[PDB]
């Protein structure tokens, strides 16, 4: 079996140069084109250049002969890629691919996210959302959590520690002010606030906290 | 180079029927191959040469063209095939990629559940001030939303977000958030989150005032 | 990639052998001696030259065939001369385009000797060529091994000098008569050469030949060799100075020697062999 | 024997 | 013993053609490749091409293709190269050579060419003098300018020879197809008007 | 093709120490490297083919090493006779490729330039070829800049720049720039001034 073992994911701030690595196994490392593939999030992709690893031939995407550096290992099984001089628009995933010489075969890597920013970790900060003076006069009820200025991704939001396992609602983060930001909602039938209580967690693997509130 | 162009940008489509994804690039090419990517996953190949199925993928990806204004189709949609589609030419350098094309299910119209909440005491007390509204299981994804204080159109300032479509019912959502600071927000009254839908064709308007809870 | 020669032999994709056939014309020079130049003899191509290049070396291995098979010298490839047989890879050749394209190799000899030869018989194999492809596409590495087969009947030369036939033919009037020898040696630059004769002598002062007449043989007659009018016994050295790309004759001349008793009427045959030496 | 010399006569 | 000798300096027009040829001795001219080099200023090596000279195959490096031309000369022993439509950036030292091993054996001793419009001139001798007074109190520094020549090269000495010390002359540098140089002497400060300041500057081509 | 990279363009040493020169190949070739001496009169020769390997005459001081695309030659103690330039070339595919060249000195102690001026002779003035002209003699080590200044402004402008090689007895180099005026031009500034450090 054929794999490409891709290395972790990696933040920096601007101004650096980051190395990745796509260590190969199952095929014969020397002999084969290795594929660059960018995709920025939201995006579609982007072929970024290739190398021979025997001979150490290149061929690189006008846009980014500049700032790319291909270079590949033989003793190791490892193809080396450098980015320098990073700047925002340098934050996407990056897959190595490899199939040009099989015959009807193809295989990629797992990516490698690369967030390139200047802020620091930081503890997100956690709110509860109410309805207006009462109910809605309705079987169903909807309440919410809002969370912001946290770093980096990902944080976990779930509701009343796993419980409430529908009618959830968990919207991916966005970007404001250097920071992630998250909304999430919760639908319950049973008409709590004020006959019951829900309890929405938010953990941040990153800061090593967790939250729990109640609306 | 040779750019290829891909559109429309989204497709719809039901189960069991069959649909056709159409790539026309600026110059004529040799080998065009098709790739499929699932959310946070890495792609796919399934066509290479135009016509010619790679390993393990199932006889409903066919593919055809020649030169110029390819063209991928599957016939009998099994519910995993619901992903996005790119089309690539290596045949001359750079390798260029399609924009890429998503398929989803279509299903029976629905309208937003609309909510809105005052921003958290708690915030407040620290000086921040937000506020959220929320529009929950309407299809299709089409959609706008707009806000307004003390009856006045605002147009800054508003950060949104959105679902891909549930697995489960197959409808969208929707999160539209409006960040005001503390003085800003104290001079003002009432609030007001304002929708419209592209089936739905009458706006939805909800609304708060202040010392309501 | 692939191959074929001139006379249309063909090796397909992935390897192979093949004979070749070549007219030999050797030729002595200063420093090593030319046995075949191997160009216009066979063309590679490449199948696919829009986006694979081939690289073609001469692969360890490769050596002299046949008779011989001990002899070291160099080969011609594609700029320099590197030691023969090869005991290591030679640099890259890049085939770039589907017309054929000439594989040029020759192949020399270092000297071994003063004036030596080796005899070819037609259709005989002299050196075994192997062919490396690799290219910048995949794994593929294939071996082409090329036979290279006298056409024709030549002697190579193994020494610094050389001689005008390797076999002369030379017909004495009736007895009594001499005549002389058409025999001329040079060499490729100046050297002190000389040489001296061996046969089968039939006199105790060795200096006349046994007559070995196949048929109706004359009894108490041999060959006796004169040069300059003087007699040379069998192996006795003869000096001839220094000898250079003139040609420079030996002056041989055969004569009739009596080997003692009574003479009879018959035929007359002797075998006498020259062999130069370094002095 | 680098060169070999064949030498024919008779006697009549 | 094996030595590869060349023809001397060539001076062209522009637009114009050159051949220079490499005389081969001491081994067997046919046996070995034969491979042409050229050395621009800045001292960096180009590397033509090389000549079989038992069947003529060449192969040319793909900036001289279409502009060199080698051929041999089978009988005395002679290689040739050949150059069409000279311009300025010609003007080099080109160098003939033997491969044994994948390197070059032997070499010659070059060729320089000079490809240029101008015409022979006569130098223009003027002197240099310090001004109102002398940079130091013990040693003077005085020089004379040579400048406008052509062809290379002048020859400068100072009062014949007899200041064989402290002379520093400067390799040249050419103007406007005119070439320049200066040159420099230093003397004890009681030597100086206690001497000559007379330098004896040469110009073989116009015999100056 | 393939691109030879020297590490460094220029070496500093003194007698009998051991020196290094290095190239490298961007491209893997199979050995196949040779370095030749370029004297300071310009006869080129080769030491060592194929990584290894002597030449005929080359001396016993130099030896060689290397695999892949790093290889490096070696001088096991400088004498006199070893100061020239010193060039890698790749045989493993056509066109062959040379490297660029590595220059050897010889270490000594540092000094300062004796920087000198000179006005337009008479005959200058006469035929109006203005030339003012600034000498820097025996100085230590060979990089230098030299800006000129007229009226106290700087000039960028008809200026030619020329440097001998290292002395032979005192091993400092020297330099001379020359600044070519026109009549015209001479006679509209006030004083000139050779600035250089
Ligand atoms: C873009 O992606 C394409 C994938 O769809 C690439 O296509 C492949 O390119 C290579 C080289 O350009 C082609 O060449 C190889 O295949 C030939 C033909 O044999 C194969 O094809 C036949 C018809 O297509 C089949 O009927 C056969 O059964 C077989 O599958 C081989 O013969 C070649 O090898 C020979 O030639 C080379 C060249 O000298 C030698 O080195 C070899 O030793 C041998 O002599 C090639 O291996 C290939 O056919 C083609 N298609 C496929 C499906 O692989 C395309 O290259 C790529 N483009 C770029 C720019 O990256």
């Amino acid at each position: 079996q054929v794999q490409l073992q891709q290395s972790g994911a990696e933040l920096v701030r601007p101004g650096s140069s980051v190395k990745i690595s796509c260590k190969a196994s199952g095929y014969a490392f020397s002999s084969y084109w290795m594929n660059w593939v960018k995709q920025r999030p939201g995006q579609g992709l982007e072929w970024i250049g290739q190398i021979y690893p025997r001979d150490g031939d290149t061929n690189y995407n006008g846009k980014f002969m500049d700032k790319v550096t291909l270079t590949a290992d033989k003793s190791s099984n490892t193809a080396y890629m450098q980015l320098s001089s990073l700047t925002s628009e340098d934050s996407a995933v990056y897959f190595c691919e490899v199939g040009r010489g099989f015959y009807g075969m193809d295989y990629w890597g797992q990516g490698t996210s690369v967030t390139v920013s200047s802020a620091k970790t930081t503890p997100p900060s956690v709110y509860p959302l109410a309805p207006g003076s009462a109910a809605q006069t309705n079987s169903m009820v909807t309440l919410g959590c809002l969370v912001k200025g946290y770093f980096p991704e990902p944080v976990t939001v779930t509701w009343n520690s796993g419980s409430l396992s529908s009618g959830v609602h968990t919207f991916p983060a966005v970007l404001q002010s250097d920071l992630y930001t998250l909304s999430s909602s919760v639908t319950v039938p049973s008409s709590p606030r004020p006959s019951e209580t829900v309890t929405c967690n938010v953990a941040h693997p990153a800061s090593s906290t967790k939250v729990d509130k109640k609306i | 180079e040779l750019q290829m162009t891909q559109s429309p940008k989204f497709m719809s489509t039901s189960v069991g029927d069959r649909v056709s994804v159409t790539c026309k690039a600026s110059q004529n090419v040799s080998n065009v191959a098709w790739y499929q990517q699932k959310p946070g996953q890495s792609p796919k190949a399934m066509i290479y040469s135009a016509s010619y199925r790679y390993s393990g993928v199932p006889g409903r990806f066919t593919g055809s063209g020649s030169g110029t204004d390819f063209t991928l189709t599957i016939n009998n949609v099994q519910s995993e095939d619901l992903a996005t589609y790119f089309c690539q030419q290596n045949s001359s350098f750079p390798f260029t990629f399609g924009g890429g094309t998503k398929l989803e299910i279509k299903r029976a119209d629905a309208a937003p559940t609309v909510s809105i909440f005052p921003p958290s005491s708690e915030q407040l007390t620290s000086g921040g001030a937000s506020v959220v509204c929320f529009l929950n299981n309407f299809y299709p994804k089409d959609i706008n939303v707009k806000w307004k204080i003390d009856g006045s159109e605002r147009q800054n300032g508003v950060l949104n977000s959105w679902t891909d479509q549930d697995s489960k019912d197959s409808t969208y959502s929707m999160s539209s958030t409006l960040t005001l600071t503390k003085d800003e927000y104290e001079r003002h009254n009432s609030y007001t989150c304002e929708a419209t839908h592209k089936t739905s064709t009458s706006p939805i308007v909800k609304s708060f005032n202040r010392n309501e809870c | 990639f692939a191959c074929k020669t001139a006379n249309g032999t063909a090796i397909p994709i992935g390897g192979g052998s093949a004979n070749v056939y070549v007219n030999l014309a050797p030729v002595v020079n200063v420093g090593q001696n030319l046995v075949v130049d191997l160009s216009t003899q066979i063309f590679c191509h490449n199948d696919y030259p829009e986006t694979i290049t081939d690289y073609v070396t001469l692969q360890r291995g490769s050596a002299y065939g046949g008779v011989l098979s001990n002899f070291s010298g160099t080969v011609k490839y594609s700029g320099s001369s590197y030691p023969f047989p090869t005991t290591s890879e030679t640099p890259r050749v890049v085939y770039n385009s589907r017309t054929d394209k000439p594989w040029p190799v020759a192949l020399y000899l270092t000297p071994v000797s003063s004036a030596g030869g080796v005899a070819i018989k037609a259709g005989s194999l002299i050196a075994v060529l192997i062919l490396r492809q690799t290219n910048n596409y995949n794994s593929d590495d294939f071996q082409f091994v090329w036979n290279i087969y006298a056409n024709n009947d030549v002697v190579v030369p193994t020494g610094g000098c050389d001689v005008s036939a390797r076999d002369v033919t030379v017909t004495l009037p009736d007895y009594p008569g001499s005549v002389p020898i058409p025999l001329t040696v040079y060499c490729a630059k100046s050297q002190n050469l000389g040489y001296y004769l061996s046969g089968t002598t039939a006199d105790a002062g060795n200096s006349i030949f046994t007559n070995t007449a196949s048929f109706s043989p004359a009894q108490g007659v041999g060959v006796q060799l004169t040069r300059n009018g003087t007699i040379i016994p069998a192996n006795n050295t003869v000096s001839l100075g220094a000898v250079g790309t003139s040609a420079v004759s030996l002056g041989l001349t055969a004569n009739y020697a009596r080997t003692g008793g009574q003479v009879t009427a018959g035929n007359v045959q002797s075998i006498i062999g020259v062999t130069f030496v370094y002095q | 024997a680098d060169v070999t010399i064949t030498v024919n006569g008779k006697v009549v």
